[PDB]
RNA sequence: CGAGCUGGAGAUACGCUUUGACUCGGGGAUGUCCGAAUGGGGAAACCCACCUCGUAAGAGGUAUCCGCAAGGAUGGGAACUCAGGGAACUGAAACAUCUCAGUACCUGAAGGAGAAGAAAGAGAAUUCGAUUCCGUUAGUAGCGGCGAGCGAACCCGGAUCAGCCCAAUCAAGCCGAAGUGGCUGGAAAGCUACACCUCAGAAGGUGAGAGUCCUGUAGGCGAACGAGAGGUCGUUGUUCGUGAAACGAUGACUGAAUCCGCGCGGACCACCGCGCAAGGCUAAAUACUCCCAGUGACCGAUAGCGCAUAGUACCGUGAGGG
RNA sequence: GUAGGGGAGCGUUCAGUCCGCGGAGAAGCCAUACCGGAAGGAGUGGUGGAGCCGACUGAAGUGCGGAUGCCGGCAUGAGUAACGAUAAAAGAAGUGAGAAUCUUCUUCGCCGUAAGGACAAGGGUUCCUGGGGAAGGGUCGUCCGCCCAGGGAAAGUCGGGACCUAAGGUGAGGCCGAACGGCGCAGCCGAUGGACAGCAGGUCAAGAUUCCUGCACCGAUCAUGUGGAGUGAUGGAGGG
């Protein structure tokens, strides 16, 4: 439900500075929709979301010994709020 | 092919129990049961002894170092004890109480 | 507990009970992939509790219908 | 000069795939007679 | 696919030269063996509600005598 | 079951469990998307919906045919069975009837088997008495460019038995006897001196070969749940290749008697015998073997399945090879 | 003495049975001048690490130099031929365990309707950062499109769908056909086409009519107004 969806947050130089801008970025759930993600974060973060984007990404097929395998493919999502409405739980990172 | 395979993955004894080494170099010695691995049918008695080198591994400890600790064993040179005799000592299974099951020798119990 | 603490409680609580169990499970995740998640168990345990909850509301809702 | 094999995704799939292979009898037959030989490669759908 | 009964089924075919003789000429030697098939015709009649369909010839008689379930 | 557990996996940290875990037997619940797919489309696993209830989050339904409904059918199954269809190479030292052979293959349907079945029959004794199966008769009677070659049945012995109706106990587990001393040895189970068990000396593990260490075996117990008509024309079937061609069998034409009647007895006739067509079901023995178990003058790493595992790597647009 | 028939036997395994050996060491392997008429078989020494010889009898996948035989390994040819366009390289500097080959610098040489740039089809992480150097690189490599780990891709207006139809593929009823099946009107699928609202600049190591800045456009639902009587399809025509 209004949580399950947000499978993680995104971690990198980029993500961090975007955060600094007031733009937050998570991995999500491939099957999901943008309306669904909006409803999601708007619900579990009490924020005004006015900006959104998503992008499905493959998964670095890697080998560990004679076992060529694909990783699970994710769906990076970016959201921009309004009026400097920074989110608390990640504001320390 | 597993070791408990032909031993119905069955541990005749238990974690705690004193034991005596039947066959081997450690013929007859006492040990509390510190580790009893049923499937592999392996088990640790405070006797055995061993000198192991734990290689470089910088963390923890830059240099290696060594270690006097002890190599496990096969529950088939493990022997339960008889409080009287204390030796090569089979087991019978009887009932004290009151649906509590137990364990005698030819003169119980343990 | 496993039997005595679920069947004593009513399902309109179960909905948001599920909900909160989720929420903590999620924050746990965020932690985990942020590091360090020093108590991995708590995750699987929360899973266990959830499965309990649903098994409960299920068997129950279908046994009250007798 | 120029070669036999010039890949075409739509061709490949609309030719050898699964909706395709099941559309005909002898393709059902190809299917299960493959399955029996324990193909991981069931069909070019499974690429 | 007649009225009563399906049909269409049949049949191979032979055929032989220096045939005919003093009951036995010397004898008959044969040349052939291949295969054929057989059929019927079309007719439009009734049952329960409204139908049209195929009908044989034997069926044509068997039905113009009287309704063996279906009618005209 | 009773002490360990946290899958192979062999890794750390997290933990769980004598209020009984883990593993085992037995039910339940949850089971995304694709696939008979089945709400509509689609390049399988993706796209777009409409309807009912919900506050939403959700949940249900939305294929087609037989049916009044209830309900049944669709797809899969290595072989085994039945059916519609039906090859050729080959052999006859050439070929065409013929043989390969109703074999290979295609297809339809169905089951744990199926098929067949309750006499217008075999038949030749005025005998047997539904079928399927095996033995046998028997390479006999016969078929055949009378060449290659093809090849019954009645009787006799067994397997298993049935004849009914309609239309005027195994599946989790528990419990189970009896040896120690010295010796060689890295290590005892082996050597040895004396021991005891046996309804138990089948086997496997243990530092090298153990009846008496372990797991077991003989034996004994053993669960709440769990499982037991005629005729004519073209043809064909049986050993049946137009041969004296009976009979069945159907494609096209014809379509009689119903008891003082009908059908057969290998052309055909009388006689004299065996028989009740036009309506259905039927266990049993029989076939197979994906799977489970037990065995072996079967293999042990070029063997044995293709594989100590993998239909994977690799080749192929594909079928397919491997 | 060839084809051939006959006679007696040697060895290999599996098997029944007895003699019996073996961690003070089995089989297998290695050396040798012993024995038997031969197939063969013994003695001892070195190997090895857990099984085996002998007699009698039984049953065979039972004895290989050949089959341009099959599998595998290793030789010859040979330190030969070749290192994949005759667009061409030098010196300095740096780094490193090691440099003709990797990184700076300054020149030289070649392409320049290309040997530049942007797309599509195809490929699939080859992109960027940091690292590695077994093998891939026709040499070398400290380097790489190879190895490891981590990051990177953002759209109401671009492109496709939520719209359309072509060829073609389908397709209830429909027309046929030993079976599987073959046709087939409407309807539906089908871009290579019709339709359609956004441009200019900025920047990550790595995205860009997406993100960010500046100023636009389109549909949708509600509200205050101008409302103040018509809205205009599953059919008509125009237009496309
Ligand atoms: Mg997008
Ligand atoms: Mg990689
Ligand atoms: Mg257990
Ligand atoms: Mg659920
Ligand atoms: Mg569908
Ligand atoms: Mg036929
Ligand atoms: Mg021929
Ligand atoms: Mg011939
Ligand atoms: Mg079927
Ligand atoms: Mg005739
Ligand atoms: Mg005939
Ligand atoms: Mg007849
Ligand atoms: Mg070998
Ligand atoms: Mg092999
Ligand atoms: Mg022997
Ligand atoms: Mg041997
Ligand atoms: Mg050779
Ligand atoms: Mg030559
Ligand atoms: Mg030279
Ligand atoms: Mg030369
Ligand atoms: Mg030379
Ligand atoms: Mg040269
Ligand atoms: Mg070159
Ligand atoms: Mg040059
Ligand atoms: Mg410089
Ligand atoms: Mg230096
Ligand atoms: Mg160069
Ligand atoms: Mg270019
Ligand atoms: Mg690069
Ligand atoms: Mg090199
Ligand atoms: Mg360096
Ligand atoms: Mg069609
Ligand atoms: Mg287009
Ligand atoms: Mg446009
Ligand atoms: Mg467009
Ligand atoms: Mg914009």
């Amino acid at each position: 439900s209004h949580y399950d969806i947000l499978q993680a947050p995104v971690i990198s130089e980029k993500a961090y500075s975007a955060m600094e801008r007031g733009v937050y970025s998570f991995w999500v759930s491939p099957k999901a929709t943008k309306t669904e993600i909006k409803d999601a974060i708007q619900q579990a973060f009490g924020v005004r979301v006015i900006g959104i984007s998503t992008m499905n990404v493959p998964g670095k097929r890697k080998r560990v010994g004679r076992f060529i395998g694909q990783r699970n493919d994710r769906k990076k999502a970016i959201v921009r709020l309004a009026e400097g409405q920074s989110i608390e739980a990640l504001a320390g990172q | 092919p597993s070791a408990g395979s032909h031993h119905n993955d069955k541990l005749h004894f238990k974690k705690g129990d004193t034991v005596i080494v039947l066959s081997g170099k450690h013929k007859g010695q006492t040990g509390k049961v510190l580790l009893a691995l049923p499937r592999d049918q392996k088990v640790v008695v405070e006797g055995v002894n061993v000198i192991t080198k734990n290689v470089k591994p910088s963390m923890t400890n830059p240099q290696g170092g060594q270690e006097q600790r002890e190599l496990a064993l096969h529950a088939s040179k493990v022997a339960l004890v008889d409080p009287e005799t204390g030796k090569a000592t089979r087991v019978r299974k009887q009932i004290v109480d009151g649906k509590k099951v137990r364990v005698a020798v030819a003169s119980g119990k343990t | 507990m496993k039997p005595s603490e679920m069947r004593n409680l009513q399902a309109t609580d179960f909905a948001k009970e599920i909900d909160a169990r989720k929420k903590e499970l999620m924050e746990l995740r965020f932690q985990a992939a942020a590091g360090q998640l020093a108590q991995p168990h708590r995750v699987r345990q929360l899973r266990r509790e959830v499965a309990q909850l649903n098994t409960v509301k299920a068997e129950l809702a279908r046994k009250g219908e007798q | 000069m120029k070669r036999t094999y010039q890949p075409n995704n739509r061709k490949r799939a609309k030719t050898h795939g699964f909706r395709a292979r099941m559309k005909t009898k002898s393709g059902r037959n190809i299917l299960a007679r493959r399955r029996a030989k324990g193909r991981h490669q069931l069909t070019v759908s499974d690429e | 696919t007649g009225k009563k009964n399906l049909v269409v089924n049949s049949v191979i075919r032979r055929g032989k030269a220096r045939a005919d003789g003093g009951v036995g000429r010397k004898t008959t030697g044969i040349t052939k063996r291949v295969q054929r098939a057989n059929l019927h015709k079309k007719a439009i009649r009734e049952n329960g509600q409204v139908k049209t369909v195929w009908l044989s010839a034997n069926a044509i008689r068997t039905l113009s005598k009287g309704p063996y379930k279906g009618i005209e």
